[PDB]
């Protein structure tokens, strides 16, 4: 598995708030050792059973939280995200969606100077099937497995997770990178971690339209990856310059169509897939 | 969100950026008035709309006498523009920009994004304007030139002097194109852009840069600390069903087929386009159903999809949610009475209650098919608008 | 450079930042006219010097009838106020700050300068108000926190908060605390500070936080390009010799005593104090002969060095430089006899033409000695000065 | 010796100025392989026989020099140094005086992310007797041999030099630091330099008041050097609160002292001495 297992402890910032209230119940309930909050203001209380902390570095000191989990508005990101990464936490998994891309590149900045793993943002985190859920993928389509997950999106990974339970692989790790334009972790970062994470033995990358992250994600797998790779691209039907929901799905000046992408994969030897209720058969037959 | 040229130019003009006198005309009697305003013609007198291709379009022209604005915005006015970057249908003219008439001597080509490969703002110049940069781009590469800003330093004099050079720009040109760059990196940190694009940033005859014409596009998530960029949103430039969506907290965005897809999920919308696409179908639309799928919100999602004619079916995709299937049921059965859906809807359903929820439509005898599983889906979406 | 408090807190002002409802007054009339603009007395009437320690040497004073401010000004205008930290001539007071008074309920600390070791700004924040910032340190660090603003992202809000929290605020307090955290901060960058310190910030029994003091110091080497600042320098707060070395390209400090030295190079000029306190003397000032030892600037110092009354000899210590040791020692004999420069003058030359320049000195037969070797010039200017 | 010597190539930015002009008239005399220089605006023109550039990575471009010197005016230094960051020059010697504490600041950040080497700003510069010279320093008191010389101030070191050659120590290479509160290199930086040359027997250390270098420079020798260390702090005399001319010679908050350096240098190891005169007989008597 990758990034998270069993051990991993995590505190929520935006514990108190409704969707942090909410996946942080879905996190205790999969399991998953959520050991404390963050809301400003709010320090001393305890919710969900939990103590809530007015600052990260409280939080840590308290707690010995590694990675934490942001449901914090997108006006107030960049500020949790750069008090997490100052208080010392290691994994970031950020939920919230519309976060300024000028906020993320600055962020984006600081998380690689500081050694600091971020999931996101606008994603749907990360799951261990089995031993740690952070993030809001329902943990009841999900089978400890073999087959690693990593996509630009939220609902296709689902559909994903749900083609290699039904086939019997299983995931070992599944990770939203999430639908922005400049993610804390593309798909190089996550392919390199699992292809040196020995229960991972296939990967399945789901991409879309738009920069060039499938593209370099390609040339990455077939010079540094010998694990199979099945890969879906979405938005073949997309039109060119218009955003399709995710700020990152927008083929800007030409490029970053998912022709592009797939043409990118197939020569780098990856399995696409021109339909994605085919991602499990595409596995059987690499496995 | 997209930017009138005369609006960018007003900004332009408070960063002290140059660009030619001129007025935004509501009326072909302003746009008269700007004439004298302006001094002695000719004039350009420009089609305001967001799309670019206004010149082709015939939304671009210089004329030399009142009467001849007046008749420009005459025929302007209240018409829709259309262009290489509209859709067939265009987008209204309902401002008229009259400026001075600029004597050029070359045109060059400045301009900025945020590049996703090198996580930058980056600004880009080239020698080669008034033409579309990426067709520049595909073919003469060596003349493009780039500098990215850093985000711990902000943009550096040397970046604008750089380009300067590149572009064989000397003496004032080459610190009036500095004050440029260092203007419009300032501006495009300041006010949260995605981005600009000065296409031609003009050499004048008489030896200075002036930007001819201005492309500026916001980063839609900053608008909550962009109050005056947020006030200059033109609506009308865009499909009013997005902005509809948008504020039911639904992503809508239309397309020329007739299968039209109500999904959760941008991927998985995109997906199901694609999957539409590839059993025989042409999606009409691509709708992300971003918020919970209450009976509320589905029957808007069937509004809005429903409001193109070209729709003959409508795919419904749901996977999880916040929402349990059997509800979603409900609220696509209640949607399509109430919207008087007239059309066959095939529904794909997955999570919680999955089968009952295949079961409630089923029971509820409207023209509804609960697929199973998504190819099945497509494939009876497609089967419904076989002939119709 | 060092700020006024009366200008400190129009900047805090100007930057949203609390500060008491208050006057700065040049004269007597317009400080006893300030009690009515005030409002409901008592006052308090600050003399405006840029030294600290203002309150423990009277004058910091809350009076309650406009004759009391009245008779403050009167007794303070154009009178020098000593503090613990003016020499014993002390500084002007040529303002009076009449502000409100404030009602207390607790004095916090807040401050920032560029930290060195850790190469950042920092700010520090105490609930140890209205003690030397410095003894809390020595005694109760755990009562100090500190934030380093991040040259990448700038100050962040949860910076402001951490501080807050650490001080134990609570509710609306930790807000504007943040606040303030986030203006001073953006005045640190902006202005090129070097120094703030809000000592102390108050919390009032209203419930507000307040700076009821301000001491700023501007970066000296960003003036350039901070003209609100330059034009706010106080003179009168300094020497007046020292405004007037470096208008001369001289580097002048005074000291308590008696021995004179004009050195190129601050490291050397200091190097020379010490070597001379070393074998007996006290050096009367720092002098660092920045510009090129022409006959002109030499002058200056010599006319500088001399203007205290004190010093009864001069060393000068020339280790290379621009200008030859030869044409330096023309310089010195030149201004010797110009400022009619009636002290014994040792002279340690080093480079070229370090024995012409010598010989030189010697065959002037003014009363100057060239010293072989700095041990030997720092033994001769001491020896010279015994007895007298 | 360290950071510069005969094959290091030299570019100048701010060359067509008068210090630039002069100073590199000294340093090609020197032998000092000045390669060519940088000035905005006159590119293309020749000056002292070398090539003048517009921009920097024009410089580098066109002869390989991988160190520059900067004898820029303040206001534009920032500018000068990012400009070179950004060109690949590994080595910058900034000359300049009065640069932005501010500007310093986000400087250093830069040179330590992007792996360059700053000498200065506000110093004497660099030189291996010999070998090379980049700065103002006379190269007529210098004498090659193994004393390498480190130091906070221009005009002190070249006591320090004096005194190595009279005593015919030589030196390997002087390091003049700068006298800014935030140099791009510190004591530290050197030591750790001069401790791994093979050609450097023992350090001369010159610092004065203000800051804390010296004295982390004292922890630093103690624990990493091994090579004899003289040292020389100068202000003993020196008021508090005060520039000393160096907009780096001031006593803030009370400490930075001159003797609070002695005495933590002393605890170290080092040899202090406490008349600049007596640098000389101090290495006689380590060596
Ligand atoms: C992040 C997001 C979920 C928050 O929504 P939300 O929970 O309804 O918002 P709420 O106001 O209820 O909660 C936000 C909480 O953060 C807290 N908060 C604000 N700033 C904070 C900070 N710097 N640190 C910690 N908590 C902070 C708020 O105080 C609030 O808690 P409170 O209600 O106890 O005061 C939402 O804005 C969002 O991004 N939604 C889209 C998520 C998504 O679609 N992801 C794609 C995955 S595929
Ligand atoms: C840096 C400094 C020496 C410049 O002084 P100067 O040479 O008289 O100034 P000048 O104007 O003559 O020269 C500056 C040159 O830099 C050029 N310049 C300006 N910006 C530039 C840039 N970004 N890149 C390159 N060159 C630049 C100027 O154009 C000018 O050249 P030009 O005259 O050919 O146009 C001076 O400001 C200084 O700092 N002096 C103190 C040095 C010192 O005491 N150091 C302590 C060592 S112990």
């Amino acid at each position: 598995s990758i990034l998270i297992d069993k051990n991993t402890k995590v505190i929520c910032q935006g514990f108190t708030g409704s969707q942090g209230t909410f996946h942080s119940e879905q996190a205790i309930a999969y399991g998953t050792k959520m050991v404390g909050g963050v809301t400003p203001g709010k320090g001393g209380t305890t919710h969900l059973g939990l103590p809530v902390f007015n600052t990260v570095r409280e939080a840590v000191a308290a707690t010995g939280a590694t990675a934490s989990v942001i449901y914090v508005p997108a006006p107030f990101c960049k500020d949790s995200i750069l008090e997490a990464i100052d208080a010392g936490i290691k994994l970031i998994i950020t939920i919230t969606e519309g976060i300024p891309t000028l906020d993320m590149l600055t962020v984006k900045v600081k998380l690689d100077e500081a050694g600091v793993r971020m999931i996101g943002p606008n994603c749907p985190g990360v799951i261990t099937p089995g031993e740690c859920k952070i993030g809001i993928q329902p943990g009841h389509i999900h089978k400890p497995g073999k087959v690693g997950i990593v996509s630009r999106s939220g609902t296709l990974t689902y559909e994903a997770v749900k083609q290699t339970t039904d086939y019997g692989f299983g995931q070992s790790t599944c990770v939203g990178i999430g639908g922005d334009p400049i993610p804390g972790s593309n798909f190089i970062d996550i392919l390199e971690m699992f292809e040196k994470d020995p229960q991972t033995e296939a990967i399945v990358m789901i991409g879309e339209i738009g920069g060039s992250a499938e593209e370099e994600a390609a040339a990455y797998i077939k010079e540094h990856v010998t694990k199979p790779v099945v890969g879906y691209i979405a938005g073949v039907t997309a039109p060119k310059g218009k955003r399709m929901g995710h700020a990152g799905a927008i083929i800007a000046g030409g490029k970053g169509t998912a022709d592009e992408k797939f043409a990118a994969l197939e020569a780098a030897g990856v399995k696409t897939v021109r339909s994605l209720a085919d991602i499990g058969e595409a596995l059987k037959t690499v496995l | 969100m997209n930017l009138h040229e005369y609006q960018a130019k007003q900004l332009f003009a408070r960063y002290g950026l140059p660009a030619p006198v001129g007025y935004a005309c509501t009326t072909p009697r302003e746009a008269e008035e700007a004439a004298s305003k302006i001094g002695a013609g000719p004039w350009v007198v420009k089609c305001q709309v967001h799309a670019g291709g206004r010149g082709k379009a015939g939304g671009v022209k210089v004329v030399n006498s009142k009467e001849d604005i007046r008749a420009f915005a005459e025929n302007w006015l209240g018409k829709r523009l259309v262009t290489y970057q509209t859709d067939a249908n265009g987008q209204p003219v309902n401002q008229i920009l009259v400026e001075a008439a600029t004597d050029i001597a070359k045109e060059l080509y400045l301009g900025a994004v945020v590049d996703r490969s090198s996580r930058r703002v980056v600004f880009m110049a080239s020698t080669e304007g008034g033409v579309e940069i990426e067709k520049v781009a595909e073919e003469t590469p060596h003349l493009i030139h780039k500098v990215a800003l850093d985000p711990l330093t902000g943009p550096m004099p040397y970046q604008g002097r750089e380009l300067a050079f590149k572009l064989g720009l000397e003496g004032k040109l080459v610190q009036q194109f500095t004050k440029i760059f260092m203007g419009l990196a300032t501006i495009f940190l300041e006010r949260d852009l995605a981005l600009i694009e000065i296409n031609p940033l003009v050499i004048t005859k008489q030896g200075d840069l002036i930007c001819l014409d201005g492309k500026l596009g916001a980063d839609g998530n900053a608008l909550f600390r962009q109050p005056d960029l947020r006030e200059m949103r033109d609506q009308s430039q865009e499909d009013p069903r997005e902005a509809q969506a948008a504020q039911w907290e639904l992503n809508y965005v239309a397309l020329d087929g007739n299968i039209g897809c109500m999904v959760n999920g941008a991927g998985l919308a995109m997906g199901t386009m694609d999957i539409v696409k590839l059993h025989g179908g042409e999606p009409a639309n691509f709708l992300d159903v971003g918020g919970g799928a209450t009976k509320e919100r589905v029957t808007e999602a069937f509004k809005i999809i429903l409001s193109d004619d070209k729709v003959k079916a409508v795919l419904v995709n749901i996977f999880g949610g916040i929402v349990r299937c059997d509800l979603i049921a409900d609220g696509i059965i209640g949607a399509v009475a109430e919207v008087g859906v007239n059309v066959p809807v095939v529904v794909r359903l997955e999570g919680n209650n999955a089968e009952l929820g295949a079961k409630k439509l089923a029971d509820s005898g409207l023209n509804i098919i609960a697929a199973k599983g998504l190819t099945d889906a497509a494939q009876q979406v497609v089967a419904a608008v076989e002939g119709k």
